[PDB]
RNA sequence: AUUGGACUCAACGCCGGACAACUCACCGGGGACGACAGCAAUAGGCCAGGCCGAAGACCUUGCCCGCUGAGAGGAGGUGCAUGGCCGUCGCCAGUUCGUACUGUGAAGCAUCCUGUUAAGUCAGGCAACGAGCGAGACCCGUGCCCACUGUUACCAGCAUGUCCUCCGGGACGAUGGGUACUCUGUGGGGACCGCCGGUGUUAAAUCGGAGGAAGGUGCGGGCCACGGUAGGUCAGUAUGCCCCGAAUUUCCCGGGCUACACGCGGGCUACAAUGAAUGGGACAAUGGGUCCCUCCCCUGAAAAGGGCUGGUAAUCUCACAAACCCAUCCGUAGUUCGGAUCGAGGGCUGUAACUCGCCCUCGUGAAGCUGGAAUCCGUAGUAAUCGCGUUUCAAUAUAGC
């Protein structure tokens, strides 16, 4: 019926509660149209796997997003991710998951993960202070 | 709350070592019963902790109290569970041997084999201070195991430290000891 | 000559004077005095000869015309009072 | 629906400021022509309207993040402070400012006054949402499958 | 409905949880309304000093991370039970905390 | 307690370099010293 | 007086040392300060005033230790007497002991050659055999799965409190409710060069294949030996001796460490359409706060003032993150791109703001225009960058963390 999962890799913070269902077609992302995407500049790299999935799926299919938190560009990865799932999670084939991992995964863990915990000796987690 | 009764347990009986060495000070561990704060000493001697008609029991009554805030002001006199176990003690046996006319060569050497014959992995005492000229030396011993990174020496593994007053200088005494149980059977 | 010419500014009020000051000196005055400033404030209006010890006071209307002797690390300097300083900080003169 | 979220914040935010422009209620009182937009910039705003349009952004900030008080407002309305070499803080908005646009706001009955600041009146929701559908009207034409298909 | 919470916050989790059992078996036995053990966050208190006591020495620093085992339960309330729940051996290690909202 | 250095940390009789960080009142040395006596360690 | 320690690495944002009183350790000026002993002759207190910065400090007055020694003590000395601590050789793999054995002997062999490894890590062959400390193992950091897991975290349907009417609901998770799926923090599994295809030898060891969260130190960290470097540590701590024992003890006042012809080390800001106004969206965690951050209300332009609310803290607040991006507005040049000095002014912090503070507002908008020799940091969410808490707590962080 409807698809709750907010694990996405987790790119720094993620923040992602899935909501996919089946209605009539209005599929408000967000509290959002589709048409009219809020956020604009990172829509695109949001609508790779909704654009891979195809019109006629997103059009059948219905999603709504609950957020609490992350960062703008972990944001628009990690709901990416989110959004991938929850189109697999729907009934459907493992053609869009092989579609889904031809590009660039956006099923799997965000390998480089949150920061480093920088050492006293120098300003970042590798980098040291000048020395003459 | 946490960070104060680390504090105390780290400090009430380790304050009492001005005066409470001489009967055999060995470190103390807290009971803290609700009802009231429980303090012990390990005494080695504890004739001189039974005092000249209460003389030395009563030292241990008003610092208690007057900065600490706690009830029932009150230190029952024991001994350590195991002598040569205990390493502070240890430390104070060999400086006091030092001082008073004992082997200064075999103080040491006594004390390490005491040490190890008493049921340990391993123990080492080591004497940094100038024991005979006018330059610092060290006259560590080495024997058992001594693991000297990781757990052991963070809990496993513990020290018994002294000190030695001089008419050249003051120095002290680092035996390590540690408690008879395997570590890895890698 | 501060607010007004200065004729009139000896016989100012303490609060009117104040507000011909800056901010600083107006907290400084609002906030009270300790010890010795009073004691200055009270040997000026009986008028003998003062060493006022105090680098930072502030100078008053009529305390103006007597002379203030100030401690400089060494011991002690006199110095004139003007039109000019009134209001001033008395370590301003001896560094 | 015609929520203000189906349409860009742009148009909407502009069109009410032009109801409130329209409304008499809202005005530049006195000091507008000698106060910037709080502490954080260097200079006073040059656009002509920058006070009926602070208004319906501090209304469509309430509407679309609740009740805020004054201080989240400034704090909201800050900005890369320059100190010339020192680290640039963000210090916080205008207490007057945003106090005389509030209470212009809860005037205008907009603005409702609740404890944790000023969450917007149901009446302001209303009639912004009937503006949406006025927004939304000049787009009605985007998506027709919207209606019951 | 009337609950009686648990509030404990400490340095070893593992009595800890030992007590959580206990109090739990006791709220099974005496029939006891309860909700779970509950993980709290952890407060990572840190504190760091610099380890060169004299003048020369390069950055050397340790660093005193202590974690705070918090944990927060909720039983019913009972006079019986509550004497019980006050009468449990508890360690020394964490705080208890007892909060009678009827 | 209110001051720059007036007050001194618990045993070393000191009037600078103290922590007075977390209630402790101990100088960064003392401090170091008596922290893996008084609960605290080095975990990471 | 502009106090000392420290001088390549490994001194010069270090001594948590960002010194307004303390910090204080240099000094001006006072004043108190010798446990015991010898010896001169128990002193102070107490009206007021004289002077005294002032201090019943001591005096005219009201009026119930002089000193040495030995002491404490001494931020005086010697880090070249030390204890213990740390830099560093140095993550460096080294250091080694037992037995026998070669050697007149210091010493040798093990501790060697071949590969291998992050490593004396390991295998193979040896007059060598075994063993310890370091190493690794070990403890941590976080990511894939589950056991229970909800508050103050959570809405994810169940249902309500107001509008859209095109119709599911948009907003509400405060709640009833549901912990359906999750974040969850206590116990556990995972990924061992394990299998397969190359190499090395058929060993120790080595590449893509795995639909798999990490294939072959998953990824980053603390602990880091035998010793020296007579390295720093008498200035965190205790301490030997020489010394100071009425000053190098001891308590405030003022100055000073900020003074500056000046050499040098590290940091903060700067010259584009990659930039000044106006909006837009929610965004991050670490970690504080109850004797302190601040809820909302009122007042001003600001800093901020009053009142009043939340917090013993998954409640609550510092708390907006900036950098950002766009209808856009914005303009062509070394100037709205670019801001050091100084003059009036209002602030809170403190017992005191001239020396010596920071906040705020205005007017002067300058120097300057990607910087040679030389160097310097750094291999993945790392350099870089943009801002953030915290520590030096009264402010002030261009700083460390
Ligand atoms: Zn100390």
């Amino acid at each position: 019926m409807v698809k709750v999962v907010n694990s996405s890799g987790k790119h720094k913070t993620a923040t992602a509660r899935a909501t996919v269902m089946k209605g009539t077609g209005k599929v408000r992302i967000n509290k959002i149209p589709l048409e009219l995407y809020t956020p604009e500049l990172a829509m695109m790299k949001i609508s790779e796997p909704l654009l891979i999935a195809g019109n006629d799926v997103v059009s059948g299919l219905d999603i709504n997003v609950d957020v609490r938190g992350g960062g703008i560009i972990g944001q628009a990865n990690a709901v990416r991710t989110a959004v991938a799932r929850g189109i697999v999670e729907w009934t459907n084939d493992t053609a869009i998951r092989d579609n889904f991992a031809a590009y660039d995964r956006n099923l799997l863990v965000s390998d480089s993960r949150q920061k480093e915990s920088k050492n006293f000796g120098g300003p970042g987690a590798r980098a040291k202070y000048q020395k003459s | 709350k946490f960070v104060n009764d680390g504090y105390v347990k780290a400090s009430m009986d380790e304050y009492f070592a001005e005066q409470l060495s001489r009967a055999g000070y060995g470190g103390m561990e807290l009971n803290r019963t609700p009802m009231g704060t429980q303090i012990v000493i390990y005494s080695e001697k504890p004739g001189m902790v039974i005092g000249k008609a209460g003389k030395v029991i009563r030292k241990l009554t008003r610092d208690v109290a007057n900065k600490y805030s706690l009830e029932n002001p009150q230190i029952d006199a024991q001994e350590v569970k195991r002598p040569e176990l205990n390493a502070q003690m240890m430390a104070s046996r060999l400086a006091a041997s030092i001082e008073r006319g004992w082997y200064f060569r075999k103080a040491g050497h006594n004390t390490l084999r005491a040490v190890m014959n008493a049921g340990a992995l391993g123990c080492e005492v080591v004497i940094s201070g100038k024991l005979t000229g006018a330059r610092s030396r060290v006259e560590k011993f080495v024997d058992g195991y001594i693991k000297h990174s990781g757990n052991p020496v963070e809990e496993v593994v513990d020290e018994g430290f002294a000190v030695a007053v001089k008419k050249l200088g003051t120095l002290g005494c680092k035996v390590r000891i540690i408690q008879p149980g395997v570590v890895l059977p890698d | 000559y501060r607010g007004k010419t200065v004729s009139e500014l000896q016989e100012l009020s303490l609060e009117e004077f104040a507000e011909l000051l800056p901010s600083r000196e107006r907290r400084s005055l609002k906030r009270g005095f300790t010890d010795g400033q009073k004691k200055v404030l009270h040997e000026f209006k009986e008028g003998k000869k003062i060493r006022t010890h105090h680098r930072d006071m502030i100078i008053l209307p009529e305390m103006i015309g007597k002379t203030i002797e100030i401690h400089n690390g060494k011991g002690f300097v006199s110095v004139d009072l003007q039109p000019e300083m009134v209001g001033h900080r008395f370590g301003e003169f001896a560094p | 629906m015609t929520t203000v979220f189906d349409v860009p914040a742009t148009e909407m935010i502009e069109k009410l400021a032009g109801i409130l422009k329209e409304d008499d209620k809202i005005v530049p009182p006195e000091w507008a022509g000698n106060v910037k937009t709080g502490v954080h910039k260097e200079l006073p705003p040059t656009n002509d309207d920058w006070w009926y349009i602070r208004c319906a952004a501090v209304l469509r900030k309430i509407y679309t993040d609740g009740p805020i008080g004054i201080e989240r407002l400034r704090s909201v309305y800050g900005g890369k402070k320059d100190n010339g070499s020192k680290p640039f803080h963000k210090a916080k908005g205008s207490g007057s400012v945003a106090r005389k646009t509030v209470q212009q706001l809860e005037a205008a009955g907009f603005l409702q006054k609740v404890k944790d600041g000023r969450t917007v009146s149901a009446k302001g929701r209303s009639m912004m949402d009937n503006a949406a559908h006025e927004l939304k009207l000049e787009l009605l034409e985007k998506i027709p499958e919207l209606a019951k298909y | 409905m009337q609950k009686a919470r648990i509030r404990l916050s400490g340095i070893s989790p593992k009595d800890l949880d030992g007590v959580c059992n206990q109090v739990k078996s006791i709220a099974e036995r005496t029939g006891v309304n309860i909700s779970g053990p509950v993980p709290l966050p952890t407060k990572k208190l840190v504190v760091p000093t610099r380890k060169s006591p004299s003048g020369d020495g390069t950055a050397t620093w340790d660093h005193w991370e202590m974690r705070v085992h918090k944990r927060l339960i909720d039983i019913a309330a009972d006079e019986r039970a509550l004497r019980q729940l006050m009468r449990i051996q508890v360690p020394k290690d964490i705080n208890i905390e007892i909060v009678l909202e009827g | 307690k209110s001051g720059r250095g007036v007050n001194e940390c618990k045993r070393c009789g000191r009037k600078q370099g103290l922590v007075r960080k977390y209630d402790i009142y101990l100088c960064r040395h003392c401090f170091r010293e008596i922290a893996h006596e008084m609960g605290f360690e080095k975990y990471s």
